[PDB]
Parts: C-alpha cells; structure tokens; sequence
C-alpha cells in the first residue's frame, strides 16, 4: 500500500499538461508520500513522464532521452495528446508516444487533474509491485 | 558655561529591528494546519 | 506547433473556443475572450450585461492567475521555492473558483459565442 521502494522519474513538460504537474509537486498535494524522488538529469532517472503533445519535431530528441535511461525503466503519457495524440490530428503532431517509446501507464484528460496523476502514478506502482512478485 | 547632552544617534534599532522581527509575527505564525489534501486518504470532491 | 491556424479553417466558429484555451494555457479564459470578442464583431452578436461582467471579472482573476505562475516560475529560477510554494498556494485557490464555475481547472471552456456557458 504505502512502499519504501522509490521512484525516480524525469518530468517531460511539454505544453498544458506540464501545468498540471507543477500543482502536483506543490503543497497542495503531497506526492512525497508515495515515494517519488522527482530527479531532474534523466542519466538518474528511471520513469519518463511526458506531460504534453509531442510534436514530430521533438520526436527524435525524446527517443533520445529514453535510450540514455537505465534499462529498469517505465513510461507514463500523461494526458491524451502523449497518450494518442489527443486533440492535434494535423499533419505536425506525433499521435501518442507509444509510437516511439513503450508506455506503461496512460492517464486521460486534457490535463488530467492533480489527483488524476496521482491515481496514475499508483497504477504504475500497482504494476511494478507484482512485476517483481510472479517471476 | 552648562551644556545639556543628547543621546540619538544614526542608532536606526528604534525603528528597523523593528520592521524585522515583523517576519517573526507572520513566518513563525505559518505553522497552521498543512494545506495539504492528501490523496489517496482523503480526496478532494471536484464540483 | 500543432496547425492551430489550419485547425480553425475546418472548425466551426463555436467548436474553436476550446483550441484558444490550449494556446496560452496558463490564462485561458484570456484567450477565449479575445477569440470570442472578435468572431463575436463578425457575427455582430450583443453580449448581455451580467455576461459582460462575468467575462471581465474571471478574464481578471485568470490574469492574476497567470502572473503568479510568472512570478512562481520566476522565483524558482533563482532558488527560494518559498515564493513558488505561495505563488501557487494562491493559483489553488483561484483554480477552485474557475473549476467551480467552468468546470474544469486549467482549460476553462467559460465562454460562448454570446456571452458565458
Ligand atoms: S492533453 Fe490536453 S491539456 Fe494536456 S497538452 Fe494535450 S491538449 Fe493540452
């Protein structure tokens, strides 16, 4: 329920979805409880959550920060435009970044609220707890 | 002949600790109840 | 850059207002103002008073709303997140009166072609 076991994730803010994260880390919140250390260099990082549209032309620069994380590593798409594309289908938005990075966890809404992400986060822990725990 | 004396100064104390201790009346009173709606105890209703 | 100005060429007037709130998400009920203010001349629609007023007052609190997070943003570029933590203590409550209103936090979608939802 409550684990010791730390995550070290890497906020990718993009576009209004990255507002919504900052409330999150605020006072009003508390993701501390839960575990999350939040570093900022993704060479230390081992869960990308990409908080906005990704455009094309930011497409290979992603993939890049994903290659550069250490193998025990997860993905979060928070809202619709990383989690499909949302609500940009032109001819410059990337639909979803499952299309160039494996997601584990996506979270809806244009932004997902405070606690949305929250519930989010938890869902990639309820993952990883019996990850580790079948084989 | 007699000369009085006065004791002011540039000593700016009866009016500038004055203004710094202010920090001790607001910084030392925001020790409230944490803002903090904690969740996944206790959530927020949304309208 | 998403196509924002080829998005509205296969839009409706009225189904454009939510794409003006993800242009500057940080005030939205600002973009939806001018947006609305302008198709509201080529369309030559009347705004009723209470609408009027309701525009002004949360296009005012949006602002407020947006300069504390220039000013949070701004703090946390030089360290003391005391000041971030207290610029945001305040968009909170903010918020609570736009997603009250609105119904949602960030991306508002307040107005309409003729006056508030
Ligand atoms: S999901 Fe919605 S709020 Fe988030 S970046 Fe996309 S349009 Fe903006």
């Amino acid at each position: 329920w409550g684990r010791r076991n730390s995550l070290w994730p890497v906020t990718i803010g993009l576009a209004c979805c990255a507002i919504e994260m900052m409330h999150t880390a605020a006072s009003r919140f508390d993701l501390d409880r839960l575990g999350v250390i939040f570093r900022a260099s993704p060479r230390q990082a081992d869960v990308l959550i990409v908080a906005g549209t990704v455009v094309n032309k930011v497409a290979p620069m992603l993939k890049l920060i994903w290659d550069q994380m250490p193998d025990p590593k997860w993905c979060i798409s928070m809202g619709g435009c990383a989690s499909a594309g949302g609500p940009f289908p032109t001819y410059s938005t990337l639909q979803g970044v499952d299309r160039i990075i494996p997601v584990d966890v996506y979270i809806p809404g244009c932004p997902p609220t405070p606690q949305g992400l929250i519930y989010g986060i938890l869902q990639l822990q309820r993952k990883i707890k019996e990850q580790g725990i079948t084989k | 002949k007699l000369s009085r004396k006065d004791y002011l100064n540039i000593l700016e104390s009866i009016l500038f600790i004055d203004f710094l201790k202010g920090l001790s009346v607001t910084l030392k009173n925001l020790l409230r109840r944490p803002i903090t709606t904690e969740y996944p105890k206790e959530k927020l209703t949304p309208p | 850059h998403r196509g924002m100005e080829k998005l509205a060429e296969n839009l409706h007037y009225f189904q454009f207002i939510p794409y003006t709130d993800r242009m500057d998400y940080i005030s939205a009920i600002c973009n939806e103002l001018a947006y609305v203010e302008t198709v509201e001349r080529l369309l030559g629609v009347e705004v009723p008073e209470k609408a009027r007023y309701i525009r002004t007052m949360f296009a005012e609190l949006q602002r407020i709303n947006s300069h504390l997070l220039w000013l949070g943003t701004g703090a946390l570029d030089l360290g003391a997140l005391t000041v971030f933590l207290y610029a945001f203590r305040e968009r909170e409550k903010i918020m609570d009166i736009i997603e009250g209103n609105a119904g949602y936090r960030l991306t508002s979608c307040f107005l309409r072609i003729g006056g508030v939802h």
